[PDB]
């Protein structure tokens, strides 16, 4: 048997000397965070999210993909428009794209960013395709086969 | 008819490109964009009437094209005409050793 | 209710703070007139003038017969009873958040009604008329008499110049108000185009009782979509 | 006064299969087709001299042309209002 | 979901029809009383058939709510009509009239259009128009060509002599447009229980299943169709 | 002359000040007339060096038509000063941080020389500055207070009298800051703040504004611009008359009303060119993002059981209207020579070629006296059976949305759906309810090899969400399977003659098995078919049907041997074939 | 239109880069092809034929991507897969030059 | 679909508390209706 | 309460830095009492590198947590003793991290001795063995050469590796510093257990 | 996120993952197959798993190995279903490449019946599992490095060790006492040749696949809401 409560206080409990200290497991995902640290805040996304889905839900290395990007900077960062500032601030292009162009291209431009093209909303607003899949490794014309065993 | 926002992220989750070179490109917008590459503004070239030059650094210019849209060139001369300078690094060369 | 309403009563206001504690009807009855009425852009010129503040004064209560409460009256003698109304609805309103009352269900049909045809296009032709008719009419007399001495002119002046002042317009604006039936142009003419996919979309058309609302992210949007217990029968 | 020039460029190829047999001597064809007797880079380009680098065949991504680009770093010859070598033209103008 | 249907079901669209010049209107010829008929009938008009529906598996044609058709029943006239268009077009001024434009002066000619079988500038009646045939020809600068194109591949026929005289007093073509329009095969059908289904099979009349006194199906619908939808009232009515 | 091929490394923004858009320019506009014949005005703003939106002439600029030519700058040299629409909030904040009389800041640089850059200048501002005091010249700073009756005029209240900051001698403040400053202010060197306040307005390229609406504004833009005298020299206290005052507020306004029309950001009638970038119909979300395509067709979906999973229906009219680029080469000119001579008339024809020679593409109506193809040309031609073809189905939500099936073109022209084998509804989500999708056919050579090497839908057999199948029998073919593999019917045992075991095996397309064992009144049973299907691919499955429930089970006698399924190398025999199967 | 508003918070010639290429034996990425890149260079030789015309295969094939296609398959592809994750703030790329008449191929089936 | 005119229709303001508006017309169907709104505010 | 499950796990804390504590352990009462008598505890723990490393616990309600220039008093002082003074601890009320003067003093203190590092932290981090806590992987510090050795197999610059906060549980435990390198054996439902390494970048404050 | 060349997803240049699923793997190359050892008990796992045939100290450090293994597994998911609410722990995982079905596959097209005792056959058939388990992490890395011996990048040497438990297992003499040394290396083979198919390609954009996977339940999630 054990206790399911309503509300989190990993600390309190933490604290109370008749329930085992280890085996706190919160719902919260930013109480898991600031006392058990990122990495324990990513298990927890990642649990939050399977149980989101349910028994249909898709291939754990997808729930990874969320966790392993809302907390590779240390911090549980969000989908929402914020986290793609604190994930990656040098796209203009990308949060441009994302939502209020208006507001991030002032921004962008009273602060001069430079902005590396890399992924896919940041080349393709540029006009270029991006440089994933049948495009992620350059292809050279054989010169010495070509040379030798070809003409 | 068109190929929106979740028909693009489709293809590029497939890994497609050149699928969607051709349908956006090849088959909507298509336009070569020419690049000073010493100035990173947008340029002036034509083959017939020999033509070469961008008004930014005139005799200094070393253009290049670049294959674009022309979406996204309307998109920057909108955001030109925002008072934001929207000016292009290119990619560098690359030479082998000698 | 003593308690909040002393408490309202006391509590002080960032507009109507120079008439909070006047017992003086007239005093207050100026002040609002100063406050909500046009035209009245230098509120200490007339102020010398007596009968200046007679006009506002009077004016201010006319208006305030006709708009407060007008169900209850449009009569001085029926003020009384108009307050007698107004202190009524405070009850209610007071009882509600006592959670004696619970709100009122915005969804119910114990409280709706259906307006078709007749009432949206009164209500409609009252503003269209108004703008297209009145209006045109006022600056016609207006500019007529910058034309002639006030004195001077003739009956047939007067009727030349109302036939005139109407020439530009009432039948486009009932046809727009009918043909798009936007809510913001807010108009309350719910009109669709009539298909005749076939009789009983024709019938069941001239049979529809459209909300025509707006309704953002919330509760609201499912609560109102869903069968009410009022609407069986 | 004539004097050396090196050159940065970058050449785009129409039939990469075809170029690639002679890489070399291609290479050099194609550059006196396109600066031999233009004005390019503050100078003029009398004559082509060889290649100190470039670069492998790439194929072009942006693009379904199948075709080639290659970077080329080749030294040239030139006949270096001070003076106006306005680019693309044959010939240099400081009245 | 019948709600919706019924009322978007073909059938007589309009009493008076042929006086009216209607965009993109359907009139199905053939309406029956159903053999189980409710007081709505009373009141308005039916708008369908009761087709001999057999709820089996034939071949798998008619997976995922599909229907399987007897060709002989959509040549019978079964679910047939007519379907109409109009095309109008008002001048711009006096600067513009309706004609053939001369190939000389006409100096904005539509590539490649028909611009042939216009009288006075309009395509009489019973006339087939391709996706390339000019109606309504209008010149303008009188020289410059704003005539109309047919556009639609689907060939129509032309039925409409009149060009009206509108509220700010200047004439329009109003054409109108008939198209033979039987059931073919993705023309969407439903039971009056809400079952949608899109038409995917033509098979003779000697190819439908037959019972053993010769009685044959109009529609085939898949039995899978019912129990996850919990349609009785079809089946009851069947 | 070369322009080599290049890619956009990266791409970096900056403000546009006056030396920007005066080396950007093409061109000066200085008439108010917008057309002069059929020929756009020259020095107006549609002068043909900003671009052309007509095929009746050229850029000059650029010498290319229509199509090729992307648009130039211009300059309007406005006769007053206006300051930049979108940094109205960064004037504001250098307005309060720097002397109005001296221009070196008022505030203490060393407090925010260790602070993180890109915040010091709003720190900065978030100083009162009231009445504070320049030490290097000894001028009182005043209070710099932001107009509430609109979003671009600034005030100046020195515990007194509000003198106006126009943008001239806002232009001059900005321009007595030293780079030092703004540096030490965690400001790029690039953003000086003398470029936020402009005299030459860049005039946007006839490309982006084209019209024979925004035009309108620019217009009347360039009208008040010739209404302001061109000697205005205001400096603190000039009280300009009313007349040049209002024409100087009527130009700005105009201006932003130009630029930021109808849209308000957290700082601060046609549409602007703002207005233009957001929400989904904006540029960016429609244009950009997604695209209008051509060579592309919709239609209903239906079924077809005779169509392999990996197989469309595409009706021949659309096959008729859809063309594949198939270059003519040594190799191919045999097989291509067919769809040439076929022309317009009969399937499978064709009516284009793009004749390398003179570069350009003509119609087979007219190319009876060439009657022959060489290497190095293109012919476009219809699509047959056997072609790859993009399939998809608006929501996509999966990677599945969009497959690659094999062209199967039915020649009856009855016939206008999209048919597809039921299975092939999971990978779409699609059901024949009145569903409809889209379908375009590759052209180029790249497309195709993509599409069948990797855009195949045997690549989307095996779902990537959650590792399982997704095609499989639905409906009518599991109670197929079901019916087939059972052990008894209500006649008795499960059995068939090999007439009728043949015919099960008539319409699978494989190669049929050999039936020669087996007498005419031979009885065949169901799993026997089965297995002789599934010996081709043989596997080992062990497991319970969904025939067999525990919740039934007490009512109805379930057969022994239908309730687990085995199969051993192919060889079904036990149980049924259902859904769990 | 309002931006709804968080307001949240953070020489144009490059230098050319040298290519560096990884010695044979200090090359770490998979020597089999991806199917992009199996995909890639099938696409390309195919296109390259489109163009050009000429072959090396014994066996006559009518198109384009089936030439291309066996080519692959019988590793007589004349293109080298240039495999490149690195460039230097010093101005060099790093990049794996593999040879795909070396390399494993893909299903690709 | 209308509110019913003369009556008090209180829901909360889900700086304000519940909220009465009572639209009083005078007469018949076409007279025109003044609209008063009583706020019950957090200020008391 | 905080207070005595701080008193074991801190001792647990400097067991695990693998450090030698100086003074005698004081039994609880003491401690406690000592805590609202003094306002603070001083423990004193010596590397292997046999440097200072001191502790300090702060009371909720104690003398040094209430305003500023008592807290740069005590800590003065304290730096002006004679010791190799490696690294200095704070450990404060959670609500006390938001009390901006506070942080302004040991700002301003850690700007005028900058050889050493200053540190302040709340309660959770100490009130149990946190290493020894499920949810949380087992972290360890790669040494410099090693952590580098991997970054030149795989091409990686420091700052493209995932960034661990020097605030994180673990790796104030571990003891690890801007610029160090942290290996985690994280669990893992795919593979069994995965390694990753994370560059450890300056502590919230 | 897009996988680079190391197979690590990145953010351009800045990782976001050391290895893309942890292990590598793409999820339309992944099957359930259970781990035969993880529910036994040390007498039983001794009477399934330990050889009994030949006397040597190298099929008691198989048997250590393959015990080791099972009280690793055990150890990290218990941990894990201890850090969760309700997910327990499952001998069923998510594999590259299943070896029973291989191994079924080289016995039913095997020449003979049960093969006569061989015991230098059956000390070169362990070296070689051995031999190929040491080398397994260099599906990720290549030949060339497994030729030259490299050493394995730690990560690397993490990723291949449920797939190393489940050959272990698998091949385990006892089970393998019917394949011959040939069969053996075909096995091994397949084995390696399967799981370098299975790995996840240079540059797949596996954010949007991500993204996709997990905003489909959530329509699911919202229309069992009302529930
Ligand atoms: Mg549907
Ligand atoms: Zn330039
Ligand atoms: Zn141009
Ligand atoms: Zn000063």
């Amino acid at each position: 048997y054990a206790i399911k409560t309503n509300g989190t206080n990993i600390f309190g409990a933490m604290l109370d000397d008749n329930i085992d200290p280890y085996t706190i497991v919160s719902s919260s995902i930013g109480d898991t965070m600031e006392l058990y640290g990122i990495e324990a805040a990513r298990q927890k996304i990642i649990s939050e999210i399977r149980t989101v889905m349910g028994d249909k839900g898709p291939n754990h290395r997808h729930l990874l993909m969320y966790a392993d990007l809302m907390t590779r900077t240390g911090q549980v960062t969000s989908l929402e428009k914020a986290g793609l500032n604190a994930r990656e601030p040098s796209n203009v292009l990308l949060r441009m794209a994302l939502s209020s162009p208006v507001q991030v291209l002032t921004d962008a431009a009273v602060d001069s960013a430079v902005n590396p093209i890399y992924g896919i909303a940041a080349p393709t607003l540029m006009g270029s395709v991006p440089r994933i899949g049948t495009m992620y490794s350059d292809i050279i014309m054989d010169e010495k086969y070509i040379t030798e065993n070809y003409k | 008819l068109r190929l929106g926002e979740m028909e693009h992220w489709v293809l590029t989750a497939q890994g497609a490109m050149q699928t969607i070179i051709e349908k956006s490109h090849d088959d909507s917008d298509g336009c070569i964009s020419y690049i000073c590459r010493n100035c990173g503004e947008p340029a002036i070239y034509n083959a017939s009437h020999p033509i070469y030059k961008c008004m930014n650094c005139d005799v200094q210019a070393d253009i290049g094209m670049v294959d674009s849209r022309r979406s996204s060139i309307v998109f920057q001369h909108e955001m030109r005409a925002a008072n934001v300078n929207i000016t292009s690094v290119l990619s560098p060369r690359v030479f082998q050793p000698a | 209710m003593i308690e909040i309403l002393e408490k309202s009563i006391h509590v002080l206001d960032p507009i109507f703070q120079p008439v909070q504690h006047e017992l003086n009807r007239e005093k207050i009855i100026q002040f609002l007139s100063e406050k909500v009425s046009k035209f009245v852009s230098n509120p200490s010129a007339y102020k010398s003038d007596e009968n200046a503040v007679q006009y506002l004064n009077e004016r201010q209560l006319t208006i305030l017969d006709k708009i407060l409460l007008p169900h209850m009256g449009q009569t001085a003698d029926t003020r009384v009873r108009k307050l007698r109304f107004l202190g009524l609805l405070i009850h209610k309103i007071l009882l509600v958040i006592m959670n004696v009352f619970p709100p009122t269900d915005r969804d119910s049909y114990r409280t709706k009604r259906v307006h078709g045809s007749g009432v949206s296009l009164a209500k409609a032709f009252k503003a269209i008329f108004n703008t297209s008719v009145i209006a045109p009419i006022i600056n016609g007399f207006k500019e007529l008499l910058k034309q002639t001495a006030f004195e001077e002119l003739t009956q047939r002046n007067i009727i030349e110049a109302f036939s005139a002042a109407l020439s530009k317009d009432l039948n486009r604006s009932m046809e727009q108000s009918i043909i798009s039936g936007n809510k913001t142009i807010v108009n309350r003419v719910s009109t669709q185009s009539l298909e005749r996919k076939n009789l009983l979309n024709t019938i069941s058309a001239l049979r529809t009782v459209n909300t025509h609302n707006a309704s953002k992210q919330t509760e609201r949007a499912d609560m109102m979509r869903r069968v009410h217990a009022s609407y069986p029968g | 006064m004539i004097d050396q020039k090196i050159f940065e460029t970058t050449l785009n190829i129409d039939d990469p299969t075809n170029f690639c047999t002679n890489v070399e001597a291609h290479l050099l064809k194609e550059l006196e087709n396109i600066y031999v007797g233009k004005c390019f880079k503050n100078s003029f380009i009398l004559n082509i001299t060889g290649v100190i680098q470039r670069s492998p065949c790439f194929i072009m991504r942006t693009n379904n042309s199948g075709r080639g680009y290659m970077h080329v770093r080749f030294s040239a010859v030139v006949s270096y209002s001070s003076v106006y070598y306005i680019p693309g033209r044959q010939q240099a103008s400081a009245t | 979901y019948e709600t919706n249907q019924g009322r978007q079901t073909g059938g007589w669209y309009c009493f008076s029809w042929p006086y009216r010049v209607d965009m993109n209107r359907f009139f199905q010829f053939y309406n029956e009383m159903p053999l189980v008929k409710t007081i709505a009938h009373n009141y308005v008009i039916p708008n369908g058939l009761n087709t001999i529906v057999a709820y089996m598996i034939y071949g798998g044609y008619n997976q995922e709510d599909s229907v399987i058709v007897s060709q002989s029943f959509i040549d019978r006239g079964g679910f047939a009509g007519t379907f109409y268009r109009e095309e109008k077009v008002e001048l711009e001024s006096d600067i513009e009239s309706f004609g053939k434009p001369d190939p000389l002066i006409t100096k904005n000619l539509k590539p490649g259009a028909n611009y042939e079988k216009l009288v006075d500038g309009f395509v009489p009646v019973g006339t087939v128009v391709k996706k390339g045939d000019i109606i309504i020809g209008k010149v303008a600068k009188i020289y410059i060509d704003r005539s109309v194109m047919y556009g639609f591949d689907e060939p129509a026929v032309v039925d409409a002599v009149m060009r009206p005289h509108g509220p700010n007093d200047e004439i329009f073509g109003l054409m109108r447009l008939r198209y033979e329009r039987n059931l073919n095969i993705g023309d969407k059908m439903s039971s009056r229980s809400g079952n949608k289904g899109i038409a995917a099979l033509a098979l003779p009349t000697s190819d439908m299943p037959f019972t053993e006194d010769g009685l044959q199906p109009d529609l085939i619908v898949n039995p899978h169709s019912h129990p996850s939808r919990m349609t009785n009232g079809q089946m009851i009515e069947t | 002359m070369e322009a080599g091929y290049a890619e956009i490394a990266a791409v970096q923004f900056n403000i546009a000040g006056d030396n920007d858009h005066k080396r950007q320019g093409v061109m000066e506009v200085t008439i108010s007339n917008l057309f002069e014949g059929t020929l756009p005005a020259e020095g107006g703003i549609y002068d043909a060096r900003m671009g052309t939106t007509d095929h009746h002439y050229k850029c000059i600029t650029c010498s290319h038509q229509r199509k090729q030519c992307m648009g130039h700058p211009g300059i309007l040299q406005m006769h007053a000063p206006v300051l930049q629409p979108l940094f109205i909030a960064e004037i504001r904040r250098w307005l309060r941080v720097i002397c109005l009389n001296c221009g070196a800041p008022i505030v203490d640089l060393k407090r925010y020389e260790h602070l993180i850059r890109p915040k010091r200048l709003i720190e900065a501002a978030s100083s009162q500055t009231e009445g504070k005091q320049c030490y290097v010249c000894k001028a009182v700073h005043p209070k710099i207070v932001k107009d509430s009756e609109d979003y671009f005029t600034f005030w100046a209240d020195q515990q007194g009298k509000i003198d106006k900051l126009y943008p001239q001698i806002i232009r001059e403040i900005f321009s007595r800051v030293t780079y030092d400053t703004v540096v030490k202010l965690g400001r790029s060197k690039n953003s000086h703040p003398e470029k936020l306040v402009l005299k030459a307005i860049q005039i946007p390229p006839i490309s982006i504004r084209p019209g024979i609406d925004i035009n309108n504004v620019i217009q009347y833009l360039v009208r008040k611009n010739l209404l302001i005298p061109k000697d205005l020299q205001i400096v603190r206290g000039q009280k300009i008359p009313l007349n040049i005052d209002r024409n100087l507020q009527t130009i700005q306004q105009l201006y932003y009303n130009f630029l930021l029309d109808s849209v308000s950001t957290t700082a601060t009638p046609a549409p602007s060119i703002m207005r233009r970038l957001p929400r989904k119909e904006g540029r960016i979300r429609k244009s950009l993002l997604g695209s209008q395509v051509w060579s592309i067709s919709r239609s209903t979906i239906c079924g077809n059981s005779d169509l392999h999973l990996d197989e469309v229906g595409y009706p021949i009219s659309f096959a008729r209207t859809l063309q594949v680029a198939e270059t003519v080469q040594h190799y191919n000119i045999n097989r291509l020579m067919p769809y040439f001579l076929n022309g317009k008339r009969q399937y499978p024809g064709c009516s284009r070629v793009y004749k390398q020679i003179t570069q350009s593409v003509h119609d087979i109506e007219g190319l009876k006296q060439d009657f022959r193809l060489e290497v190095g040309d293109i012919l476009y031609r219809d699509v047959v059976t056997g072609d790859v073809a993009f399939f998809n189905r608006q929501p996509s939500l999966e990677r599945s949305s969009i497959g690659v099936h094999r062209i199967v073109v039915l020649e009856n022209p009855k016939i206008s759906t999209f048919q597809m084998n039921v299975s092939a509804c999971a990978w779409y989500n699609a059901d024949f309810d009145g569903d409809q999708m889209n379908l375009w056919v590759p052209w180029s050579v790249m497309s195709r090899v993509e599409a069948e090497l990797l855009c195949s839908v045997r690549n989307w057999f095996i779902s990537t969400k959650s590792s399982g199948p997704v095609n499989g029998q639905v409906q009518d073919s599991t109670v197929g399977s079901f019916l087939l593999t059972r052990t008894n019917t209500p006649m008795g045992k499960n059995v068939m003659n090999k007439l009728h075991a043949m015919g099960l095996f008539q319409t699978t397309q494989t190669d049929p098995p050999c039936f020669a064992n087996y007498s005419p009144t031979d009885l065949l049973d169901g799993k026997s078919v089965v297995s002789m299907l599934l010996r081709q691919t043989p596997i080992n499955y062990q497991r319970a049907p969904t025939w067999y429930s525990e919740v039934y089970a007490p009512y109805m006698h379930y057969n022994k041997q239908d309730i687990s399924t085995q199969i051993r190398n192919g060889e079904l025999i036990e149980g049924v074939l259902d859904k769990k199967a | 239109y309002v931006e709804t508003e968080e307001e949240n918070l953070v020489f144009v010639q490059a230098s050319s880069q040298t290519l560096v290429i990884i010695p044979d034996n200090e090359r770490i990425t998979s020597n089999v092809l991806t199917t992009f890149e199996a995909t890639r260079l099938v696409a390309v030789r195919a296109q390259q034929l489109a163009i050009n015309g000429s072959t090396m295969l014994k066996k006559k094939y009518s198109s384009p991507i089936d030439i291309a296609k066996q080519e692959l398959f019988n590793r007589k592809i004349p293109l080298l897969v240039m495999r490149c994750i690195k460039v230097t703030p010093e101005g060099q790329k790093i990049v794996e030059i593999w040879n795909p008449r070396e390399m494993g191929i893909p299903l690709l089936d | 679909e209308n509110i019913r005119f003369n009556t008090l229709h209180i829901h909360y303001h889900t700086n304000e508390i519940i909220r009465g508006e009572f639209i009083s017309q005078p007469g018949g169907a076409f007279e025109n209706s003044s609209q008063i709104i009583i706020r019950y505010m957090t200020t008391g | 309460m905080a207070m005595q499950k701080l008193f074991t796990y801190i001792y647990e804390f400097i067991e695990y830095r693998k450090m030698v504590l100086l003074e005698e352990k004081v039994p609880y009462d003491k401690f406690v009492q000592m805590v609202l008598n003094t306002g603070f505890f001083r423990i004193n723990a010596e590397t292997l590198n046999h440097g200072i490393v001191s502790v300090f616990i702060f009371g909720a309600n104690g003398k040094y947590v209430h305003h500023g220039g008592d807290m740069r008093t005590l800590l003065t002082n304290t730096l002006n003793e004679k010791k190799h003074y490696e690294e200095l601890i704070l450990i404060v009320d959670k609500p006390v991290l938001s009390k901006k003067n506070i942080l302004d003093i040991i700002v301003e203190q850690r700007a005028a001795n900058p050889t050493i590092v200053i540190n302040i932290y709340p309660y959770h981090l100490f009130c149990i063995n946190i290493p020894k806590v499920s949810a949380i992987p087992k972290h360890k510090l790669i040494t410099q050469e090693e952590a580098q050795e991997f970054l030149g197999r795989e091409y990686l610059q420091p700052q493209d590796l995932m960034q661990i906060s020097a605030s994180d549980p673990p790796v104030v435990w571990l003891g690890g510093r801007p610029g160090d390198f942290v290996q985690i054996e994280r669990p893992s439902e795919t593979a069994m257990h995965a390694v990753v390494i994370r560059f450890i970048t300056k502590s919230k404050i | 996120c897009i996988v680079d060349y190391y197979r690590r997803v990145s953010i351009d240049t800045r990782l976001v993952q050391q290895l893309y699923g942890e292990d590598g793997l793409d999820a339309r190359q992944l099957e359930t197959v259970r781990f035969e050892t993880i529910m036994l008990s040390d007498q039983e796992l001794e009477d399934k798993f330990k050889y009994t045939g030949i006397q040597s100290p190298l099929f008691e450090e198989e048997f250590s190995r393959l015990k080791k293994d099972r009280d690793k597994y055990r150890q990290i998911f218990l941990n894990v279903e201890n850090f969760n609410f309700s997910q327990l722990l499952t001998d069923v995982r998510q594999v590259p490449v299943n070896v029973a079905s291989i191994v079924k596959n080289i016995l039913l097209s095997s020449t003979s019946g049960v093969l006569p005792f061989d015991e230098k056959s059956i000390l070169q058939k362990y070296a070689m599992v051995k031999t190929f388990c040491k080398n397994l992490p260099y599906v990720f890395i290549n030949n060339i490095q497994e030729r030259l011996q490299t050493p394995i990048p730690v990560y690397l040497k993490r990723a291949a060790s449920l797939m190393r438990m489940l050959i272990r297992i698998e091949l385990a003499t006892v089970k393998t006492l019917n394949i011959t040394c040939e069969q053996m290396s075909a096995i091994l083979d397949l084995i390696r040749l399967q799981y370098t198919q299975s790995l996840i390609n240079y540059g797949e954009a596996v954010g949007i696949l991500a993204a996709q996977s997990v905003s489909e339940p959530l329509t699911q999630y919202m229309l069992d809401s009302h529930h």
